[PDB]
């Protein structure tokens, strides 16, 4: 398995033509503020591919 | 910030994390299959391990999500297969002792032991044994013998641990507010949700019953047949009003009846269609057999296969250099790659379980275009069906003349035609009654319909009242003859065989009025018919999206499980055996136990 691909899954919202983005906050589907760590609804942005 | 957008996305969430895994424990299990060595073993175990660890994980997420406020009808089926508990809501103790009795059942059916009287040794295992003495062999005594021997050393001894299994999984289905354990396996074919295509969960047993009810005939008269066969290998030992015995049906269970071909051939002198030594003259080998399968499913629609099932499928046994089970497998990886573990000799047999298999993968190849949690067939018998109307459809004798196989001057007689009717006839029906009782007896079992006790005598009663089945030897309130069987002793259903065996005909029915075709759906071959494969391939390409009637509809047209293809396809064959049992005696009846 090649883990050094990866890939972003989780946005909240589209992305303009030619847009380039480096943030990598993670990502909140629910009303709950996520603090810096994963819950609920708090994943990862970046998903490795294989 | 809703609740639907919430599940799409711990459910894609889901779906990209697992396919990875179950990417891996599919290799592990490959290489372990394909190469039987003390690491191989370990890394599948981890696998296995990783593998539950994981879904148990990812099972508690999953159930916070609810099911009363969504719209979405595939993310409700996804949810409700992800969010099943199954052995997950009970206790500690109580797990370990089912998974213990479970374990401990499975291993005392897999080593076994014979241990002939007044003989020290000659105690073997599942290997080679009372199967050929109880399948090619026309000897009474040791018949009888060796019934009595695997139903009482095998029996009795597992019946405290069937009750306790029995109980603890009724326990395991009321606690997960459901009904009893009958119920929570019945549930496999419920549909709910969706308005006009509804299946109740309690119609399935309506339906198998109006099922049998025209089964019932063509059953009587193949058991009338085979009775009169047998009558004449057996002189004062089956008569003629009562029914036949146990250890007489070719089988240690008496589920199949392929072993008596040899005695209840009508025409003994007209060779069979065995077109297994033409092969063997000129260059033939399993690449060949698998380009032929491959030119046959291409003719009808179906695409071709993948550029990693021809070097990474081991279609040749590699000899004593390593172990390798020859069981064929068809393998489901999910990534793109499918292959098929099988050593194909250049037999017949081998030559329809190759297309079975590719009907297998092309079926997967039809269903990956969906999520982890759909990828699989309708139901339990889907995905078998589809190989298995293949492999009856390429057993024709039009077929393998047009290969090459058949000689073209081969005329078509119809003895040939009628030996190869009773051969279906007793390798299909044989065992549908025994499987309609027994799941019958496991329902009501589960249910709570049975006391605790008098259960081998209503086992009876009912394998000589709807089956033509006694025993020869009676059997007291403590033995466990039920118990003698694979799928009983390892948590494993059978109706889906049933089912199978009611959606086959129908499927050849439909594929065969699809493509304009004349005469009988014997001879009817699946070939150069391009409507018939797109209308399989759209079919297919529902798998867990749609419920099953909805599929149904588009490859038959009809909303439940009907029967009448069965009768059509064995007409001609019902027709004469009524014309052969003119002068004998229809039926049986009970009160006949050779006591």
């Amino acid at each position: 398995g090649n883990y050094n691909y990866l890939y972003r899954l989780f946005r909240k919202s589209n992305l303009k033509p030619f847009e380039r983005d480096i943030s990598t906050e993670i990502y909140q589907a629910g009303s709950t503020p996520c603090n810096g760590v994963e819950g609920f609804n708090c994943y990862f942005p970046l998903q490795s591919y294989g | 910030s809703t609740i639907e957008e919430q599940a799409k996305t711990f459910l894609d969430k889901f779906n990209h994390e697992a396919e990875d895994l179950f990417y891996q424990s599919s290799l592990a299990s490959w290489n372990y299959n394909t190469n039987i060595t003390e690491e191989n073993v370990q890394n599948m175990n981890n696998a296995g391990d990783k593998w539950s660890a994981f879904l148990k994980e990812q099972s508690t997420l999953a159930q916070m999500y609810p099911l009363q406020e969504i719209q979405n009808l595939t993310v409700k089926l996804q949810l409700q297969a992800l969010q099943q508990n199954g052995s997950s809501v009970l206790s500690e103790d109580k797990s370990k002792r089912l998974n213990t009795i479970l374990n401990t059942m499975s291993t005392i059916y897999s080593t076994g032991k014979v241990c002939n009287p007044d003989n020290p040794q000659e105690c073997l295992l599942l290997e080679p044994g009372l199967n050929e003495i109880m399948a090619n062999s026309l000897d009474y005594n040791e018949r009888l013998w060796a019934w009595e021997s695997w139903r009482s050393e095998v029996g009795k001894q597992l019946r405290p641990l069937y009750e306790e299994y029995v109980v603890l999984k009724n326990e395991m289905a009321r606690a997960n507010h459901y009904e009893d354990y009958g119920d929570y396996w019945r549930g496999d074919y419920e549909v709910n949700g969706v308005d006009g295509y509804d299946y109740s969960r309690g119609q399935l047993i309506e339906d198998v019953e109006h099922t049998f009810e025209e089964i019932k005939p063509l059953y009587e008269h193949l058991h009338a047949y085979v009775r009169a066969k047998l009558m004449n290998a057996y002189p004062s030992y089956i008569s003629p009003i009562g029914c036949l015995p146990a250890h007489l049906l070719g089988d240690m269970w008496g589920r199949f009846w392929t072993n008596l071909y040899s005695l209840t051939v009508p025409f003994g002198q007209k060779p069979n269609i065995d077109v297994t030594d033409a092969m063997v003259d000129q260059a033939w080998d399993a690449q060949r057999i698998f380009k032929e399968a491959e030119k046959f499913f291409v003719s009808v629609g179906l695409p071709n296969m993948t550029q990693g099932f021809w070097e990474n499928s081991m279609l040749t046994d590699p000899g004593n250099v390593q172990k390798a089970v020859c069981h064929p497998t068809a393998w489901d990886l999910g990534k793109g790659d499918f292959r098929i573990l099988m050593c194909t000799k250049v037999t017949m047999d081998d030559f329809l379980t190759a297309h079975h298999e590719m009907g297998h993968i092309q079926y997967d190849m039809a269903y990956a275009a969906q999520p982890f949690l759909l990828r699989n067939g309708a139901n339990e018998g889907f995905h078998e069906a589809v190989g298995e109307i293949m492999s009856l459809s390429a057993a024709t004798p039009k077929h393998l003349k047009s290969i090459g196989l058949l000689s073209p001057d081969f005329q078509e007689d119809n003895e040939t035609e009628i030996n190869f009717l009773l051969k279906q006839a007793l390798t299909i029906v044989g065992t549908l009654p025994f499987t309609y009782m027994l799941e019958k007896w496991r329902w009501m079992v589960f249910k709570g319909e049975i006391p605790k006790d008098q259960w081998m005598k209503k086992w009876w009663e009912m394998k000589r009242e709807i089956v033509g089945v006694v025993e020869p030897v009676p059997h007291d309130e403590t033995y466990c003859d039920p118990a003698s069987l694979f799928h009983v002793s390892n948590d494993y259903s059978f109706i889906r065989y049933y089912t199978r065996t009611l959606y086959q005909f129908q499927f050849q029915e439909a594929l065969c009025q699809a493509a304009k075709h004349e005469g009988p759906l014997h001879k009817c071959d699946i070939s150069n018919s391009t409507e018939a494969g797109q209308k399989l391939f759209n079919m297919l390409r529902l798998g867990k999206s749609e419920p099953w009637t909805l599929a149904l509809e588009n490859v038959v047209g009809a909303k439940n499980m009907n029967v009448r293809p069965l009768l059509n396809y064995f007409e001609p064959l019902f027709t004469w055996l009524k014309d052969q049992n003119k002068n004998s005696f229809v039926g049986w009846s009970t009160d006949w136990s050779p006591y």
